[PDB]
């Protein structure tokens, strides 16, 4: 919904007791000063030069035009009360004549203007409390001045509506109306950009193949000269079977694409169009609107904290458990306990979870204890389905009733927690054998007759309400929180994992569903959200809520103990990105891989920088780089690790350039010494592909050998941080020191690796130190 | 207790005073009753001069 009809036309306050209808202007105004020196109606009556007002039906006086009891005069500037003598009656009279000595008999000497101290008498029109006004739109005397003039012939206009560049994201906001005015346009840029992009990805002469139609619904496979459940439109062109058109959902991302009547005899001349949907963008705008317009969507505290206002610290009146460890989950460490303890006693917390530090178990533990404060279901989100699924599984281990809500387009996708999916819980409700019967008919047929269908839908809403309303926890993606099925539902406690990977409007979709306790978990030193549109990204849409809050000065609680890396590997990132604060939950002995006879340049430090001084070159694409010498050195390192005992699927090669990634896979196929399959299972990608993932061993290929600005982890500290914190057991960087050292971050890195005597040269068999 | 006070707050204050001055010349709480036939009840505060005196 929008605001009501009787909302103050300046600030939007809509308490019936506070609003006054101007009879000429046909608009309402509250009796709060806001940021001005007088109430909003009085501001309006002076400027618009009106004198005639009416109060509101649902207010105290009922719907009464304010007028002189005696002569009917409606001029508020002449009106005031006089009281009877010794008696608690009071009438509204115009001062002259009606309220004048000779004309009267009642006490003329106690006449009191309707308009007192630049407001209507508080005891006739209520004055909005300060908390109400701090929540309203913050219009200034001057903006009213301008707005009141923009109405002299466009009465329908607002403050929001008063080209070139979009406004840049602010840190602090006057109110959520400004917040919507800033983010709203940015969200519109990403939506329009994305849509244009999707509709330009369309491809003409594609060879499709099929899977047997034994599974009822059919699959289609093809390779083009990008996510699961994305709707793709397949059209057949030619005369081997009549012109066909069908929609399918993606089930296998990549070369090969795979999408779940149709012409399964033909192979050639199909057309692929990528179907775009506004849903997530629609929902984001919706959230921004709800945030601005609905005072109940988030607590006063959270509203003011999120907008960057000064807000006094509040202790939440929750009860701490006896043991912080949740049942079903292994014991928390000192760092994680301190997080849980702290966050349960606060209305808004940020948890920073560095690589390997136990975010999910920490978040699951927090959600467990929130669940048992008993104030309805906890809402748990993450920007991505893989993160929700991971968190959903951990929460389920504690034995709470969890419902995984997902998009209707992703219901054919499997995951270890499909059995928790709402749609699957509904299917297995033996308690409603009518719904199951109607569902049998849908799945053996096309969509059902309008009577059948009304009934099915009704019972399906019932099923949904039953499961969700009784859930201890609901899990879905940030955007998924905007699902219609969760509208109409209040979430007092909300937790968002990996929030540093969503844009603010995304992250705000769930928050505006009743947040009174919000916990943002993330790491502003690892990758942030992807923003495809430069204008929007430059305007600041790439900043997350978490980040803005961190910049605002809100200090996240940091999980301090990492359990992933051998200590030598944690050392550098800890010192540079995490204030040297990371503790090692795993010892050096704990992190020698078994069946691994590899001879590190220094035996007890399993990392090194191999100097390659290859020339880079532009990939025949025209748009990237590759370094052939470096790639050669990478395969040779890959081969050594394999010979030494390492499992191929536990080797990752990270590289900033497609050209290198592409050359690197080609090279090992056509030039490795080991069997071709073995290399094929070694994952090669950008750091983006390795976010939130780990391997036993990581090789970095930096590619650049000349002076260069660079893309990727060459010039982004956050990407370097992720790059250096995927490996458990060892990491090897291959690159040109001279090229890399221009960047001060790499300079430190090289100086550190040198100081550790692990910057090396020459053949792998006889590796020596580099005297640069 | 000024808010974000503009140069156009001064103008309004002056505009409002004049407007009242101009329109004449031509011619814890306490319950009070108000005329309207119909009566309605207003809660007058102890702050006010109508309560403060009575
Ligand atoms: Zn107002
Ligand atoms: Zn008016
Ligand atoms: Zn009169």
């Amino acid at each position: 919904k929008d605001l009501p009809i009787h909302a103050c036309s300046y600030c939007g306050i809509h308490d019936p007791a506070c609003v006054v209808y101007c009879n000429t202007s046909k608009k309402w105004f509250c009796n709060g000063r806001g940021n001005t020196s007088g109430s909003h109606i009085v501001n309006h009556l002076v400027r618009a030069k009106c004198k005639e007002v009416t109060l509101h039906k649902d207010g105290p006086l009922g719907e009464t035009v304010l007028e002189c009891y005696n002569c009917g005069c409606r001029n508020v500037f002449l009106l005031g009360f006089i009281p009877a003598k010794a008696d608690s009656v009071v009438v509204l009279l115009c001062r002259q004549p009606c309220a004048s000595q000779s004309s009267l008999k009642w006490d003329s000497s106690q006449w009191q203007p309707l308009i007192q101290d630049r407001c209507f008498l508080s005891w006739l029109v209520k004055i909005p409390s300060e908390q109400e006004q701090l929540r309203a739109r913050q219009i200034t005397a001057q903006q009213i001045n301008k707005l009141e003039e923009l109405w002299k012939e466009n009465p329908s206009a607002t403050l929001e509506d008063l080209d070139e560049e979009p406004q840049h994201v602010l840190l602090r906001y006057e109110d959520a109306y400004q917040y919507q005015n800033i983010f709203g346009p940015l969200v519109k840029l990403e939506a329009d950009y994305d849509k244009k992009l999707k509709e330009s990805q369309t491809q003409d002469n594609i060879t499709v193949r099929w899977d047997l139609g034994l599974n009822k619904k059919r699959i289609a496979y093809f390779t083009l000269p990008l996510m699961q459940g994305d709707e793709i439109c397949l059209r057949y062109k030619g005369d081997l079977a009549p012109l066909w058109k069908g929609i399918g959902h993606v089930i296998k991302v990549p070369d090969e694409i795979a999408i779940e009547g149709a012409p399964v005899e033909v192979t050639h001349n199909f057309q692929v169009d990528f179907v775009w949907k506004s849903t997530s963008f629609d929902r984001m705008q919706s959230a921004l609107k709800t945030f601005a317009v609905d005072e109940t969507s988030v607590s006063g505290y959270i509203y003011h904290k999120l907008l960057g206002h000064e807000v006094e610290d509040v202790i939440i009146k929750c009860q701490l458990p006896k043991r912080f460890t949740a049942q079903g989950l292994p014991d928390l460490n000192h760092s994680q306990v301190y997080a849980v303890k702290t966050v349960l006693q606060r209305p808004l917390s940020l948890i920073q979870g560095p690589p390997g530090t136990g975010k999910t178990v920490t978040s699951a533990t927090i959600v467990y204890h929130l669940a048992r404060q008993g104030n309805g279901p906890v809402l748990v989100c993450a920007p991505s389905n893989i993160a929700v699924d991971q968190l959903t599984e951990k929460i389920h281990q504690t034995g709470l009733k969890v419902v995984r809500l997902c998009a209707k387009s992703r219901e054919a996708i499997d995951s270890p927690v499909s059995f928790l999916a709402l749609h699957n819980q509904i299917r297995n409700m033996d308690s409603m054998p009518e719904l199951q019967k109607l569902q049998q008919l849908k799945d053996e047929t096309g969509e059902l007759s309008s009577a059948d269908e009304k009934r099915y839908r009704a019972l399906k809403r019932t099923a949904e309400r039953e499961l969700l309303m009784n859930a201890d926890v609901i899990c879905c993606t940030c955007v998924g929180a905007g699902d219609p099925r969760l509208a109409k539902m209040q979430f007092r406690s909300i937790l968002i994992d990996e929030s540093t990977q969503a844009t603010e409007p995304e992250c705000m979709v769930p928050v505006v569903l009743g947040a009174k306790q919000l916990i943002l978990v993330g790491d502003h030193c690892q990758l942030g959200p992807v923003v495809m549109c430069k204008k929007a990204a430059k305007a600041g849409l790439s900043q997350s809520l978490f980040e803005r809050l961190v910049v605002l000065g809100i200090r996240p609680i940091r999980l301090q103990v990492q359990y992933r890396m051998h200590p030598a590997l944690s050392a550098f990132p800890s010192n540079i990105f995490y204030e040297g604060s990371l503790q090692n939950g795993v010892t050096a002995a704990d992190r020698v891989k078994k069946g691994f006879d590899f001879q590190w340049p220094q035996p007890d430090k399993p990392m090194f920088f191999y100097v390659t001084q290859g020339q880079e070159e532009i990939a025949s694409s025209g748009t990237s780089y590759l370094n052939r010498t470096e790639a050669a050195n990478v395969e040779k390192i890959t081969t050594k690790l394999l010979k030494a005992g390492a499992k191929p699927d536990q080797i990752g090669i990270i590289t900033p350039y497609e050209g290198q990634r592409s050359y690197l896979v080609q090279y090992m196929q056509f030039s490795g010494s080991l069997h071709t399959k073995l290399y094929q299972e070694v994952e090669i990608a950008s750091v983006d592909a390795f976010q939130g993932r780990e391997k036993d061993f990581i090789i970095l290929s930096c590619v650049r050998a000349n002076e260069h600005q660079g893309i990727g982890f060459l010039n982004d500290p956050r990407r370097l941080n992720v790059a250096l914190t995927r490996a458990r057991y060892g990491v090897i960087i291959v690159g040109n020191p001279k090229a890399l050292s221009k960047q001060p971050l790499w300079n430190h890195l090289l100086n550190y690796y040198k100081e550790q005597k692990v910057l090396v040269e020459g053949p792998l068999n006889n590796l020596r130190e580099s005297l640069m | 207790a000024m808010g974000v006070p503009c140069v156009e707050d001064e103008d309004f204050i002056q505009a409002l005073d004049k407007m009242m001055l101009e329109n004449l010349q031509q011619r814890d709480t306490m319950p009070f009753v108000m005329l309207t036939q119909q009566f309605k009840i207003l809660n007058v505060p102890m702050s006010s001069q109508l309560a403060a005196n009575h």
